[PDB]
């Protein structure tokens, strides 16, 4: 019954939260903490990793959402094009989040999404923004995202090291619409 | 004490099941109203679970948790990743187990322990024969291909379900080593 | 090989459809 | 007379305890073991059961329970659980083969106990018992197999003995009930099963020396120890 | 007593029916529960208890003294005979358990067709035992027994008999 928000959890929503704040201070996800309604500590846990999965959509969807909005000089057209391609697979992620069915059992939905989960923390971390905010760390390091050669660069070397492993197709296919510019 | 097996067993504690890094997974080993005869059942239960939890932390730590960046073979490399990689697609049918098993426990309201036991112990055997594979590679901080090796003198393993899983393991690793086999030559 | 034959008191018989593999990869390696 | 205070736990109970001790399980309240020699516990009453009969059944089951306990600690032993490098590799298949079993007598044991958790149908000791006589026939035979291959010499220092002594113990006992009759053709079907797949490590060595011509065994398995075998092809 | 008497039938002989090398599951005790000459009703029933107790012993240690492969075949075809004879103290516990009042000659109607083919079998385990007839001659003993003339025995001892002839089916067809 409680599942159904966390289908939602995996999209944006208020049941459970991301008030866009310092990590575990104002920043929180909807938790039930000593007291709670049918919800031993195990069934939270659960949805705090489900809600570590929500929390990396959220920022990455702010992060590829804000466009150029024709002015953008801090960054590159080659960045507003990076940001066009991660909004494409922003978009099938969503769609697969979509498909879920609305009734499935609670361990399954998130054994379902174990992959998914893991490939999009891991795309998260590919970007400074998704990187900064893990959770084991505050917001204040911002880390700097390069821009232009260098965000091109940075990608390509990425993916000479990320080769071999599941994430790679990913990587590919941004490289293969950041070029273009 | 039926539903919070499954979310133990998926590998986040509860209270009745206490996590220690030290003892794994734990009952707490006193309660009134259960009778010592299926305490015994459930810590057999939580020896997989210990050892899944185990897994999935080394993969975490090893898999994915920094952009490549001290470099050596222990530590890092594409062999480890590699062997990462193997790992979570050969304890995925561990995952796919679990979930039938809460699908028939919705049809069910009444289930014994050992239907669980039954429908878990083929993974009761093959997880503890991975154990001291990934054991070996973190005490001899073993260095690049010679994880290959590891693995495979394992291979001969007399059980053929652990000899089929590892193998699958090291056709993703013999990926990586023809991978860069693929270039120099 | 040995379980194909097999698949088809008679037990001393049984083995003794399991040494003409032998008999025939030793005649193949004697050649 | 002074009575003596007994637990009085139920008749249905007890056979739960009985299904659970027949599965691998320990410490189970009925059943105390103390020396590896499950032993049943001094007091026990039922309502419909006197102590001595009690005992007598509980006991019958024990000394099976004593059988599959031994086998279960063989296994766990050879799991993996626990040198560097030492697959014995016919002790493997040996124990694999036995796990075999045990998982679909436990399967057997899961639908009794599934039977008796949920239903008004009347299911008590003698009833299971003999229900499950046919298993409780291959038990004994597997003990003797196990007790014969494996026990014979408790020191048991080397290798190539054991595994020798172990396929040659099953050989001798497959000509030993081929010619029982054929009654029932269960047992001799459970031990060519045994032999199948504890004599597959042997022919796999066999096998690859054949054609690929490079023998090949760890812990000195096969029988032709290749000990000489190092130097002398630079003799020529 | 009709749970403790529903299994001293079968191996377990329990305080009731006491168990002794001489005379097996005599009940020698005055009981105000039992009715006093229900113990005779109960001595009759307890010789085929008695008896099942040998059976199962003489199928224990075979399965110097008597040996073969033969002994490993009677002894399996007696347990095909005493096959029927556990079925039926099954059900027997099945309808005392709903009847609450029906009595022990219930259970002397229902195991008196097995007084019949229990003791005239005993005669030849006795037999097998203190002549040691341990080879081929077996066939024999249960051949001549066959011919019988009471149906219950003669038809057991047929059963025993079949199972012989299929190890000499075996034996007399790998020579042939």
């Amino acid at each position: 019954e409680l599942v159904k928000d966390v289908l939602n959890v995996l999209i944006g929503v208020v049941s459970a939260t991301f008030s866009l704040c310092q990590p575990a201070q104002a920043f929180v996800v909807k938790r039930g903490v000593h007291v709670s309604g049918a919800s031993p500590e195990s069934i939270s846990s659960l949805l705090s990793e489900v809600a570590e999965y929500g929390t990396c959509y959220t920022r990455l969807s702010h992060f590829s959402l804000q466009p150029v909005l024709d002015s953008l000089y801090s960054k590159g057209l080659v960045f507003q094009a990076f940001t066009s391609g991660l909004r494409r697979y922003l978009q099938y992620y969503r769609a697969c989040v979509l498909s879920t069915p609305p009734t499935l059992s609670l361990l399954t939905i998130g054994f379902l999404f174990k992959k998914l989960g893991r490939q999009l923390r891991y795309l998260a971390e590919l970007c400074g923004v998704g990187a900064v905010l893990p959770g084991t760390c505050g917001g204040g390091p911002r880390a700097a995202f390069p821009t232009g050669v260098k965000l091109l660069s940075y990608l390509y070397q990425e993916a000479l090291h990320n080769c071999s492993n599941e994430h790679y197709p990913v990587l590919l296919s941004l490289l293969k619409t950041s070029c273009e510019p | 004490m039926i539903h919070e097996l499954l979310l133990a067993l998926s590998g986040y504690p509860g209270s009745i099941f206490t996590w220690n890094k030290r003892s794994g997974l734990q009952v707490s080993q006193d309660f009134p109203f259960l009778h010592p005869s299926e305490t015994s059942v459930l810590n057999r239960l939580c020896r997989l679970g210990t050892d899944y939890i185990r897994f999935t932390e080394f993969i975490e730590q090893y898999t994915g948790h920094v952009q490549q960046q001290q470099g050596q073979g222990g530590l890092h490399g594409i062999y480890l990743r590699a062997f990462c990689t193997g790992l979570d697609s050969v304890l995925q049918p561990y995952r796919q187990a679990l979930l039938d098993l809460e699908q028939e426990f919705l049809g069910d309201p009444h289930l014994s322990i050992s239907h669980v036991n039954y429908f878990l112990d083929q993974f009761q055997l093959l997880f503890p024969s991975v154990m001291v594979v990934v054991e070996q590679i973190k005490s001899q901080k073993i260095h690049g291909c010679q994880i290959l090796e590891t693995v495979y003198k394992h291979s001969c393993g007399g059980l053929p379900p652990v000899r089929s899983a590892l193998e699958k393991i090291l056709a993703v690793c013999h990926g990586v080593m023809y991978k860069q086999l693929s270039a120099w030559m | 090989v040995h379980d194909p034959l097999l698949a088809i008191t008679f037990e001393l018989t049984l083995r003794s459809c399991l040494y003409p593999h032998i008999d025939k990869q030793y005649l193949d390696c004697c050649g | 007379y002074v009575p003596d205070d007994r637990v009085l736990v139920t008749e249905t109970q007890v056979i739960r305890e009985t299904l659970w001790l027949l599965s691998g399980v320990k410490k189970l309240f009925i059943f105390q073991l103390i020396d590896g020699k499950v032993t049943v516990r001094n007091n026990i009453i039922v309502t419909h059961l006197t102590h001595s009969c009690l005992r007598s059944v509980l006991e019958q089951i024990a000394a099976y329970g004593q059988v599959v306990f031994r086998l279960q600690e063989f296994i766990d032993e050879v799991m993996g659980h626990s040198s560097t490098e030492a697959p014995f590799r016919t002790y493997q298949a040996f124990m694999w083969a036995l796990y075999k079993y045990f998982i679909s007598f436990k399967e057997e044991l899961a639908e009794i106990e599934k039977c008796i958790i949920n239903n008004d149908t009347t299911i008590t000791l003698a009833i299971v018992v003999d229900k499950l006589a046919p298993r409780l026939s291959q038990l004994k035979v597997l003990h003797k197999v196990f007790s014969t291959g494996v026990a014979e010499v408790p020191p048991d220092t080397r290798n190539v003995v054991r595994a020798s002594h172990l396929l040659n113990t099953l050989y001798k006992a497959i000509l030993e009930y081929d010619n029982v009759g054929e009654a029932s053709e269960q047992t001799v079907s459970l031990l060519f099963s045994l032999w199948v797949e504890t004599v597959r490590p042997y022919l796999q060595t066999v096998d690859e020396w054949i054609v690929h011509g490079h023998l090949w065994d760890g812990a000195r398995e096969f029988i032709i120890q290749r000990n000489k075998n190092v130097p002398v092809n630079h003799r020529d």
